[PDB]
């Protein structure tokens, strides 16, 4: 078996959660690989990343992964947070605490 | 940044119900971190906060052994403490624990802490210094001697500084996005009268720590001190009555961390 | 070996609005020991599908727990809580 | 993060 030469982390799973009236984003990729770097906004965090999404915030993320040639290639993936932060932050809409302003 | 907190431990001797149960909980500020329970379906410690899930199995597998170790030292310590007072094994007693550090605005080491508890209140606590303890019982002295021999205070002091603190800042930078928020509490102003002859509250704030001052007068009788309460999401929530025509000169002053100005 | 009186509290996570989803929250605190049995009620008896918070003990070793559920504010809502300070119940209601 | 030596009373 082999973990890290596989060109398969394109699908790095992500979960959304309500934490203090903001949409907390959690991009989880594999922990079987080192150097598989995950980047979302201006924050870079190893295998698993945790940030937030508000209107205007990025809807793409980069995954840096080494190839079979030993060379690293960064791949852009688009996942819409606007479609999971509106659903997770639903009770905060009825009471006007999200978007983050006012 | 006036933000740092603690780890909690709870061990309950069961009414002849086999072995005690053990609860390991952790916290950074009023934001909880880790969840261990001995009668939980998972023999691992669970992350309830998402921004500690940026940590790998190197951090989980290496922290699930340690909490089990804590459960064991607890489950033995209670056997000792009840074994050397006056109890019956059919009895049910409780032991709660504490150790940890705080930090200032420069995120540099503010003084750290470490305390224990039997059935009662204070048993043994690390004093606000380094090598010392504060005991007030008789068994307390024998066990604190037991910690004077093992040279515990400094070996715990080397954790209070340089292990709790850099991990604390590490947590403050890996969860920087969720600890940027000094959520200001929003106020209204309501009234209700029952006899022919009010309310000071805050609704949505991130640190629970808020003073709610209620003219040049001091009080002793009129206000009912209420505890600050969780709003179940990471926010928190927090009365005085007067003659019906004279509730109109006073105001409620509020000082909060997310409030740059005290509110009239 | 020491008993301390528990302070029990039914309230809402968000200000109650007619028909708008919310959370019922029974926050109990200040008690010792931690053997506390609480149940959220409505009109007669229904919600044994209660979710709880994990056990903690504040600053002066006095425990605090928060039992919660999801609902829509309208119907009565109270909390029956038994503690060992006394063997006589307490039913604190959600009075806006 | 956790304290790593077994403390006993």
């Amino acid at each position: 078996a082999d973990p890290c030469l596989t060109f398969n982390p394109d699908k790095c799973q992500l979960s959304f959660q309500p934490d203090g009236n903001r949409c907390a984003v959690l991009i989880k990729c594999g922990w079987e690989c080192q150097s598989v770097a995950i980047q979302y906004k201006n924050k870079t965090r190893n295998n698993t990343l945790a940030s937030t999404w508000q209107p205007g915030d990025p809807e793409w993320y980069t995954v840096s992964v080494p190839g079979a040639d030993g060379f690293l290639r960064t791949v852009n993936n688009t996942f819409i947070f606007e479609h999971m932060c509106n659903t997770a932050m639903f009770m905060s809409r009825q009471y006007h605490m999200w978007p983050p302003r006012k | 940044g006036s933000h740092s907190m603690r780890y909690f431990f709870t061990s309950v001797s069961r009414p002849g119900r086999g072995e005690p149960r053990f609860i390991a909980v952790g916290y950074v500020d009023d934001t909880q971190f880790v969840r261990f329970d001995s009668d939980a379906a998972s023999q691992r410690m669970e992350p309830r906060a998402p921004w500690i899930e940026q940590e790998g199995p190197e951090y989980w597998d290496g922290e699930t052994r340690k909490v089990k170790a804590h459960s064991q030292t607890h489950r033995v310590d209670l056997g000792t403490l009840r074994g050397y007072y006056n109890q019956s094994e059919a009895g049910s007693h409780t032991v709660q624990r504490m150790y940890g550090c705080d930090v200032g605005s420069d995120w540099r080491f503010l003084r750290g802490y470490h305390q224990y508890a039997y059935d009662g209140k204070d048993y043994i606590a690390l004093k606000e210094d380094l090598r010392s303890w504060t005991a007030a019982d008789m068994a307390a002295q024998t066990t604190k001697h037991k910690w004077e021999a093992a040279h515990v205070a400094e070996q715990l002091r080397a954790y209070l500084e340089g292990t709790c603190v850099e991990w604390l800042r590490r947590y403050l930078e890996n969860g920087k996005e969720t600890l940027q928020r000094t959520d200001a509490p929003k106020t209204h102003m309501t009234h209700h009268a029952v006899s022919d002859h009010l309310r000071c509250w805050a609704l949505s704030f991130y640190p629970a720590e808020i003073t709610l001052t209620w003219d040049g007068e001091d009080q002793t009788q009129d206000t009912e001190l209420v505890e600050t309460r969780p709003a179940g999401d990471g926010t928190f929530q927090k009365a005085v009555v007067v003659p019906s025509g004279q509730e109109q000169r006073y105001t409620c002053h509020v000082q909060h961390e997310g409030l740059p100005k005290p509110l009239t | 070996m020491i008993q301390r009186t528990p302070k029990i509290q039914v309230y809402s996570r968000h200000p109650a609005e007619n028909g708008k989803s919310n959370f019922l929250n029974c926050y109990v605190s200040g008690f010792h020991p931690s053997d506390i049995e609480v149940d959220l009620l409505k009109n007669g008896e229904r919600i044994e599908k209660v979710e709880h918070s994990d056990l903690s003990f504040s600053k002066d070793w006095s425990f605090y727990l928060l039992y919660y559920t999801e609902f829509t504010p309208t119907d009565e809502y109270a909390c029956r809580v038994n503690h060992v300070t006394l063997s006589q119940p307490k039913i604190v209601k959600w009075d806006r | 993060l956790l304290f790593g030596y077994p403390v006993y009373v």
